């Protein structure tokens, strides 16, 4: 969020005064950036713990355990389990 | 080049224009004399700009950096450092302006 533009819409009359509050404009960006930087660290450590990208063999005999729901859908342009797409519907 | 203030004087006048001064002389009969030697100099106009000033242990400023010089120079003014670590930094925003 750009403090200067948010507080003072595109107008120097207000922009001048904002200079008198000092870092309040900037340090917010530092706070927000502080959030948004680590927001990818979250997704970093949660999802990528894996050194290499595995992929299942072409043929599945697991002993009768049918994973074709959870495995990536080869046909969807974005390869995603049949289940995952249910989620992407339910959330907006 | 670091320039110390010589004298801070009460002038109180606006100066909008000027010219330099010269030292010439007279010569005597040869095939009056003027324009001793050659003369050339450099002139440039000032302008408000934000510089980051790096003093030395003895206060001798070496590195100065303008913030508005290029989109690269404006980020170094955000980190205040002359060393810029490998990565992405967010320089001041830009706006499209009305025609
Ligand atoms: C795993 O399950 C999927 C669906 O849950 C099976 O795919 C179905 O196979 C039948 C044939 O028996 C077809 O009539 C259906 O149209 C298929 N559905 C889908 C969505 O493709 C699959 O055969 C099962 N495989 C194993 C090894 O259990
Ligand atoms: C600086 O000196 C200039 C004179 O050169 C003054 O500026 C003039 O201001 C009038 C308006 O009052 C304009 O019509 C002129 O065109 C200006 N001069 C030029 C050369 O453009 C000015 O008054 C002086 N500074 C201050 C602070 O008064």
């Amino acid at each position: 969020v750009d403090c200067t533009m948010y507080i003072c819409g595109d107008s120097t009359e207000c922009s001048n005064l904002l200079l008198q509050y000092g870092s309040f404009c900037t340090q917010l960006n530092r706070a927000l950036t502080g959030i948004a930087v680590e927001q990818d660290k979250n997704t970093q450590e949660v999802f990528a713990q894996v050194k290499q990208i595995y992929k299942t063999p072409p043929i599945k005999d697991f002993g009768g355990f049918n994973f074709s729901q959870i495995l990536p859908d080869p046909s969807k342009p974005s390869k995603r389990s049949f289940i995952e797409d249910l989620l992407f519907n339910k959330v907006t | 080049s670091a320039l110390e203030p010589l004298v801070d004087l009460p002038i109180g006048i606006n100066i909008t224009r000027f010219q330099t001064l010269l030292a010439l002389h007279r010569s005597y009969l040869t095939p009056s004399g003027w324009t001793a030697g050659a003369a050339a100099y450099y002139v440039g106009y000032l302008q408000p700009r934000t510089f980051l000033l790096k003093y030395n242990e003895n206060g001798t400023i070496t590195d100065a950096v303008d913030c508005a010089l290029d989109p690269l120079s404006e980020t170094k003014c955000t980190l205040k450092s002359f060393t810029v670590e490998k990565g992405i930094y967010q320089t001041s925003n830009f706006r499209v302006q009305p025609t």
